[PDB]
This record gives structure tokens, sequence and C-alpha cells, in this order.
């Protein structure tokens, strides 16, 4: 019943680089105002209390202003580690109400892939299906084209993509590509390609095996 | 110091229902403001319930009626008695050590997952991604292992039980068009240790009570 907004949603910026996200308050909230630090698949840490008051053993690159319904988080100088989402939260007024998030993500120099290649194992092909396994291997940007090629012939909608989590002292991603076919697709063809195109490549990359 | 450890997360049919245990240490619950968080998957957080020392219940306007927080004080725990469950109650669920004047939330438990759903318990198929030339760069190859067809959320995956952490990829699990889940963990080894160290997987799905290790060597 109090809207918290956060601005922006998304912020993308380097090491070193000073961060500084919004939240704002539908109603006046005093400094009932706390921030909250989640990494995925992890707890909320509670980063600054009554709107500017640093938790313990928070580092000092944290800080927290306002009063009021403008408030501010600031990152001084960012770190590697400080990838995650970013909550403010009122609690001056029941039901607490938490901001939308602003997803901090780490800004680091172009990095290539490295492409790997696994053909489905023997004990698989036991149950009727092929999985095929492209891997791309600490890489940045997040953003990269991943074809499968079946002698030659270019898929389409049988493949399904996935993306760690940024490397928390590096800042880079990885990637899988799993194609799957039946086993009689498989059988009934040579040469299983994965063609990588990527901002770090000067051309797209392939990588292949032969059944 | 203090810990907030949960348990009574899983798989549960809609329309039934599930009880959260949260158990403090460090800190007494029965003199502290007490709360439940949830986040649905890939979505913020929302606020479910609180308790103050004293007593007083408050609940979050979606489970009025439906869910009730509760407190003993002997086992120095706190409980989310949770009913007439919904896709929509589907979240990692969270207690909280409220602050009962500052209203923070300064420490939270390690969270657990709720899946409302129909669908019955698969157990994960674990095949090996093995290392080749393919998968070589250089006094460094990679192997891995593919979880397929599971659910529901989530497998915990270690390599040699974990006694190898330097160099692992756990990959977000995907729905399948099947809907079930499939995911893999890859490593990234020195390739000279190939024909030396033994490289196991150890694939852990606890819904479905199964437990695979699966060993992974070069072909």
């Amino acid at each position: 019943d109090i809207q918290m907004t956060q601005s922006p949603s998304s912020l993308s910026a380097s090491v070193g680089d000073r961060v500084t996200i919004t939240c704002r308050a539908s109603q006046s909230i005093s400094s009932y105002l706390n921030w909250y630090q989640q990494k995925p698949g992890k707890a909320p840490k509670l980063l600054i209390y009554a709107a500017s008051s640093l938790q313990s053993g928070v580092p000092s690159r944290f800080s927290g202003s306002g009063s009021g319904t403008d408030f501010t988080l600031t990152i001084s100088s960012l770190q590697p580690e400080d990838f995650a989402t970013y909550y403010c939260q009122q609690s001056y007024s029941t039901p607490l109400t938490f901001g939308q998030g602003t997803k901090v993500e780490i800004k680091r120099t172009v990095a290539a892939p490295s492409v790997f290649i696994f053909p489905p194992s023997d004990e698989q092909l036991k149950s009727g299906t092929a999985s095929v396994v492209c891997l791309l291997n600490n890489f940045y940007p997040r953003e990269a084209k991943v074809q499968w090629k079946v002698d030659n012939a270019l898929q389409s909608g049988n493949s399904q993509e996935s993306v760690t989590e940024q490397d928390s002292k590096d800042s880079t991603y990885s990637l899988s590509s799993t194609l799957t076919l039946s086993k009689a697709d498989y059988e009934k063809h040579k040469v299983y390609a994965c063609e990588v195109t990527h901002q770090g490549l000067s051309s797209p990359v392939t990588k292949s095996f032969n059944r | 110091e203090v810990q907030l450890v949960e348990t009574g997360g899983g798989l549960i049919q809609p329309g039934g229902s599930l009880r959260l245990s949260c158990a403090a240490s460090g800190f007494t619950v029965s003199s502290n403001y007490m709360s439940w968080v949830r986040q649905a998957p890939g979505k913020g957080l929302e606020w479910v319930s609180v308790i103050y020392s004293g007593g007083s219940t408050y609940y979050a306007d979606s489970v009025k009626g439906r869910f009730t927080i509760s407190r003993d004080n002997s086992k120095n725990t706190l409980y989310l008695q949770m009913n007439s469950l919904r896709a929509e109650d589907t979240a990692v669920y969270y207690c909280a050590r409220y602050d009962g004047i500052y209203g923070e939330l300064d420490f939270w438990g390690q969270g657990t997952l709720v899946t409302v759903s129909s669908a019955s318990t698969k157990g994960p198929s674990v095949f090996p991604l093995a290392p080749s030339s393919k998968s070589t760069s250089g006094g460094t190859a990679a192997l891995g292992c593919l979880v397929k067809d599971y659910f529901p959320e989530p497998v915990t995956v270690s390599w040699n039980s974990g006694a190898l952490t330097s160099g692992v990829h756990t990959f977000p699990a995907v729905l399948q068009s099947s809907g079930l889940y499939s995911l893999s963990s890859v490593v990234t080894v020195p390739s000279s240790s190939l024909g030396t160290q033994t490289y196991i997987c150890n694939v852990n799905h606890k819904p479905s009570n199964t437990k695979v290790d699966k060993k992974v060597e070069p072909k």
C-alpha cells in the first residue's frame, strides 16, 4: 500500500565505477528504508538499515542516503563480487513492501569463448535419445549466437541454452547449448557442428565431431 | 553466531498443506520480531507474515485465512503452517529476524523451495560428458555430467564428493517441452591429469531420494 519504485531496474558498470541506484516511495516514510543485496539462489543480505546506517561487516563502499520519499544506494567503487539484485524495502508501515529490484551487472572488457563439444554418451543411446552438448567457456559479453548444423543442415527449435551467473573474480560467463535428437535421427547422420558468433571472435568459430 | 535453519519445503499437490520450520541459534525467538518472506522463481521479494514478540500476528492479504505464523519457545523455532496451496504460492520461502524498531530484516534463513504441482516426482538420469581432443585447450580439458529428465527442482552436483571445487560450472536448469528439467555440470581440469586422476560427479535430487555417483573418463 506504500509502493517502492527503483531505478534503473538494470545497470551495467565496470570495476572501479561509482554505482548509484534510486528508490522512491509513493508516500513519505522518514528513515524507515532498508537496502538488501541478493546474489541469486541465496538469501538477501541486509546492507543498510534506517536509510543511512551500514550493517555489521558490510564494506564501507556501500552507503545509503535520503529521507522521506527519495533514497539512493551507492557503491562508491564497484567490485567483481558485487553483481546482485538490490532491493529497497520500507518498514514505516504494514505491509512491508519491497521495490522491484535493480539488477547490477559487471561490465568487463571483451573476452572470446572457448568452444568445446560433447557427443552423446553410449549409455544415453541405450534409452533411445541423443543429447549433443556445446559448451562456450568463460566469455564476455553474455550475448552469443549458437547455431547447430547436422551434415551441414541448420537446426531449428530443437536446442536449449543455459547461461551461468557471472564469475565473481573475472566477470565472465559460460554457456551450454544442448541439441536433442532421437537415436533414430542421430544414427542417420555424421557431422555434428556447433557454430559460435561472438563479439570477441573476428569470425564465427565452428566446433564439430563425426559420429 | 546467529543462524536460521529452514526445513519443510518440497513438492506439494495443489489444495494441499505444508509446514515450514525455522530453527534459530544465537538469539531468542520468544523475545524477537519474526518474519516469513517469499520469492516466486525469477521474481521479486514478497512479504508473507510477521509475528511480534508478545504474539501479535499480521499477514499479507494473499495469505490471510490460509497461512499461520507461530513459534515454539522451547525449541527456539518459528513455523509457517500453509494451507489451500496454489501454483501462485510456489516460491522459495525465507524466515528472517525483524528488528521491532527500525523494522529491518537483518538475518535470513537459507530458504526452502515450495513447488505447488500435481505433476509426479521423477528422478534424474545421469550421463557423462567425456573429455577428448574436442574438449582440450592446451594443458587444459573439460569434462562433465548431463543431468536429464527430473522433477521438481532442485538438484545439487558436486565433483569428487566436494573435493574438486575449482573451475566447476553447474548450469541453471532448463524446463524441457516434456515438463521435466535438465542441466549440465562441467569442470575444466589439467589435461595432463586425465590418466592419473579419477573424476566422479555426485548428483543429488532430494524430492525423489535419488543419489547417483557417475564416473567420467576419456574416450
